């Protein structure tokens, strides 16, 4: 069964150039008609471009003069290059057949010119550590880090209920993400809760007690 | 079986052939005409141990697999058999894959040779599509 | 000119064991040349039909399409539950190749309203010279919701960022977080700070505030 998987820098500084691969396994890359589809933020799909069973390609004039697909038949793999990459290129690149029958997971590529930064975790806790209902929420503030990902967990993970952790959002080129967490007024503070954040790409990780 | 040229034009016209990647529907007609005059069933041997299939003859040594063809590269994917049915929707499927190469239409000597640059639209002109 | 493909609506929330008509409209005649793709989170799109009707061997029946020249449908015959996600329609008539927005086929439940929580900028990130004000607003359906901040009454726009989750797999509910950054010097200068939810659960807003006035 023919199996497609893309590979390839997941960060690309502005002005440089996207490099991706797509290898085909199962069958020959000179089997098929091959393409490279993005999709942007706000499920924005773009049908960049394709290369034929013969070598031949056709590119999305929108990139036309910054994009170029080309194979390898020894190694069965096609690329795709894009020069002169803004923010704008950051997305979800994904190849597959021209029949649309199959699809490589699909990997991200990142323009950015920040570099590497640990995250800083602040606690969130109600003002004045008050305390209402029956319930209580607490949170952690994960704030300007670069790349992503960073993984959050409660109590070293002995708290896994009535948790949100939501996506991050770009913020002056760095990332940001919060997480929520909710227990009973009798749970907090008589025990303590611990926001555990780690951030591989920086070789950090810290805990913070709320 | 061997289809009336409108008869042919309106299943090309409802399979979406008009018009597919600038080709208009005439073009289609015409290719049929001359490769097959109409008929699904048609069938011919080549010098390699490639046939050509259906009403749009369609090699067997690139395009479909009928499990006896040495070098068999099967680009649209479908059994040769496919090509031969009365119902054209395979032969259109992988017409539509070939002429999406970059030589588009040129695939055909036929077409390139009795239909290339000609008044193609007298193919369909007539017929009450 | 690119043919445009306008798919509706934009989200379509239904009950399991319902059916449904997606629609996707090309800007130009393209006769049979649209296929649907259906995507769901954190998967690659798969080809669910291929030049308007024609089904795709492997392909569950209740996925069918129908259509022609410029309109075109999805039906699906008794959504089930692992077909909730993203629907989008792809056209191959015209080079370049383009797809339509999307429709999302999300599942609909009993409304909730949001549970609103507010937090200050902690001691830590004010020591740093930085203050964000933090509003979680959790579990609430519909997904439809307006979230407004006001300082000292006045209501804030700039430096508000927001996050989504997706629809929650415990209980198909949503959760969003909304929040507002400043300086520690914007933040000093002002008292109070609030987060004003307003959902169709209630209306009159769910108000969160607090002052700096005060611990």
């Amino acid at each position: 069964a023919v199996q497609l998987q893309e590979s390839g820098p997941s960060l690309v500084k502005p002005s440089q150039t996207l490099s991706l691969t797509c290898s085909v396994t199962g069958d020959s890359v000179t089997s098929d008609i091959w393409s490279w589809i993005r999709k942007f933020p706000g499920n924005k799909l773009e049908y960049m471009g394709y290369i034929s069973y013969s070598g031949s390609t056709y590119y999305h004039p929108s990139l036309k003069s910054r994009i170029s697909i080309t194979r390898d038949t020894s190694k069965n793999q096609y690329y795709l290059q894009l020069n002169s990459v803004t923010t704008e290129d950051t997305a979800t690149y994904y190849c597959a057949s021209w029949g649309g029958d199959v699809w490589g997971a699909g990997t991200t590529v990142t323009v950015s010119s920040a570099k590497t930064t640990a995250p800083s975790v602040y606690p969130l806790a109600p003002v004045c550590g008050d305390t209402t209902g029956s319930s209580v929420t607490l949170g952690c503030l994960v704030k300007g880090y670069f790349p992503e990902p960073v993984t959050l967990t409660w109590n070293s993970g002995s708290l896994s209920s009535g948790v949100h952790t939501f996506p991050a959002v770009l913020q002056s080129d760095l990332y940001t993400l919060s997480s929520s967490v909710t227990v009973t007024s009798s749970t907090w503070p008589s025990q303590s809760i611990t926001c555990n954040v780690a951030h591989p790409a920086s070789s950090t990780k810290v805990d913070k007690k709320i | 079986k061997v289809f009336g040229r409108c008869e042919l034009a309106a299943a090309m016209k409802r399979h979406g052939l008009d018009n597919y990647r600038g080709y208009s529907l005439g073009n289609w007609v015409c290719a049929a005409k001359f490769e097959s005059n109409f008929n699904t069933q048609a069938t011919n041997r080549n010098t390699d141990g490639s046939t050509d299939y259906g009403i749009l003859q369609i090699n067997s040594r690139w395009w479909c697999n009928d499990g006896r063809t040495p070098g068999s590269r099967n680009l649209c994917n479908i059994p040769c058999s496919a090509l031969l049915s009365s119902d054209i929707t395979a032969s259109v499927n992988c017409a539509k894959k070939i002429v999406s190469d970059g030589n588009g239409m040129n695939a055909w000597v036929a077409w390139r040779n009795r239909c290339k640059g000609t008044d193609v639209q007298a193919w369909i002109r007539g017929c009450r599509l | 000119m690119d043919i445009v493909l306008t798919q509706s609506p934009a989200t379509l929330s239904v009950t399991p064991g319902d059916s449904v008509s997606l629609s996707c409209r090309a800007s130009q005649s393209i006769s049979n040349n649209l296929h649907w793709y259906q995507q769901k989170s954190h998967e690659s799109p798969r080809l669910l039909i291929k030049y308007a009707s024609q089904s795709i061997s492997g392909i569950p029946s209740r996925f069918s399409g129908s259509g022609s020249g410029t309109d075109f449908t999805l039906s699906i015959n008794s959504v089930e539950t692992e077909d909730f996600g993203m629907y989008f329609c792809q056209q191959s008539n015209s080079w370049p190749y383009t797809f339509g927005g999307g429709t999302k086929l999300e599942i609909k439940r009993a409304d909730a309203a949001p549970t609103v929580s507010i937090f200050p900028p902690s001691s830590e990130q004010l020591t740093s010279g930085g203050a964000s004000v933090v509003c979680f607003l959790n579990n609430f359906y519909p997904k439809d919701i307006n979230v407004k901040w006001k300082i000292d009454g006045s209501e804030r726009q700039n430096g508000v960022l927001n996050s989504w989750t997706d629809q929650d797999s415990k209980d198909s509910t949503y959760s969003m977080s909304s929040t507002l950054t400043l300086t520690k010097d914007e933040y000093e200068r002002h008292n109070s700070y609030t987060c004003e939810a307003t959902h169709k659960t209630s209306t009159s807003p769910i108000v969160k505030s607090f002052n700096r006035n005060e611990c």
